[PDB]
């Protein structure tokens, strides 16, 4: 069949906060709420892994799971909160079935956004209060930007 | 986060989600089944009821149908309806349940 | 003439018939419901479920389509699949089950 | 409400037979099928109970029941098998849940006719091998004549 065979191991367990400069905060293993650290380890910690198909847009495409277990974080439909998805070991060989917990991302200089490639409409939005869900944007903060914390 | 035990209604359709959810989270996306949970259980567990274990095609592209392989909110639902229908009606205006 | 313990899709399918089959066989014409126990069920068994347990109408008249009280083979079926659903994504785009 | 309230008690645990002459013989409590009477008292007993509601047509409707029980054949939908109904105690009162059971008897000097008054299209046809349906009539024996047996 045709594969989409992983490409490269970007970085690992280092958080996104949006331009609300929030820290993506593990509320649940089925929930998260964006809430600026203060625990520090006590946001998820993401690690990006990049798969290749000739079906992205004009971006490479990555899969967003916390360093110690396979959490991704899958594309749902409009603004509908993002469902932690939990499954033993990293797949090598990408089916059709996991497009939601794949990610286009366009960076451009130090923003950087997370297109869904399951439905070109959907990108993760910030909220103030709520998850951190994905939405068509109206004054939602769509925006990303990639901070790290110390230790 | 958790559905405790149900009133009766309820009972029966918590019922389908369970089982359901079961094959939805094996695969990629724990809120749909995938084309091979389709082919398993229409294969597997469907020869009695939906006696075409074979071209599975057909209705997984009516339920797919904006070419989404994962059978989701009540996109899967039309082959749930079919279903409770059919182990009703199948051929059953004759007999069918003995 | 009787459904003997099932497969699994099955277990969660026949479910479905056998509670509602216990109201259908209640009043006339054991195969169908009437208004009486939609209207029972939605404003009793479904005001946890169906949050409109008042205007049964509006569902009633979507499923009673044909000026058919008799909520028969897949008539009912459309509310049976707003039912499967409504539990699961009631409003539960943030939280309902818990 | 509105009720339809019966209006006259007609014969009793009398058998009708079709064009085909078949005698209505008990092969279940909810499947019957056609076949002439060896037994006499091995087909079922029906008795005409009727009831008013000015929704006939230009005929007055009954209910046929078992004389002993009240076995009901129902009206289902075109050629679907007759589901026979058991519920203790005839009904004085009819609602809109039992209009299934209810016959519109059109009588033609000896042979007689038995409309659905559920859906119009709906006749009582008879069948050589099979279980007497309902049905819209091509070449089936939609027809029917009161035959009593002796004792």
């Amino acid at each position: 069949n045709v594969k989409y065979n992983f490409m490269r191991i970007i970085k690992y367990e280092f958080i996104l906060n949006d331009a609300l400069n929030q820290s993506i905060i593990r509320a649940n293993d089925q929930y998260l709420t964006a809430a600026a650290l203060h625990n520090l380890d006590e946001a998820v910690k993401f690690d990006m892994g990049a798969y290749k198909s000739s079906k992205d847009d004009a971006k490479i495409t990555v899969i967003l799971r916390i360093s110690k277990t396979q959490l991704y974080v899958t594309a749902q439909d409009e603004d509908q909160p993002v469902l932690l998805k939990e499954m033993p070991e990293i797949p090598k060989t990408i089916t059709g079935s996991e497009t939601n917990l794949l990610f286009f991302w366009e960076t451009h200089g130090t923003k950087n956004y997370f297109t869904s490639v399951a439905h070109p409409n959907l990108f993760i939005a910030t909220k103030q209060d709520y998850w951190v869900c994905l939405a068509g944007g109206p004054p939602s903060i769509t925006d990303f930007q990639i901070l790290e914390n110390q230790a | 986060m958790a559905a405790e035990p149900l009133t009766e209604l309820e009972e029966s359709i918590e019922t389908v989600v369970t089982t359901f959810f079961t094959f939805a989270r094996q695969e990629g996306r724990k809120d749909s089944l995938s084309v091979n949970e389709f082919k398993e259980l229409v294969t597997q567990q469907l020869p009695h009821l939906l006696k075409d274990v074979g071209s599975l095609d057909e209705k997984m592209k009516s339920l797919d149908v904006n070419q989404d392989s994962e059978l989701k909110f009540n996109e899967y639902w039309r082959l749930i309806g079919e279903l409770a229908k059919e182990i009703r009606k199948k051929k059953d205006l004759k007999i069918r349940k003995k």
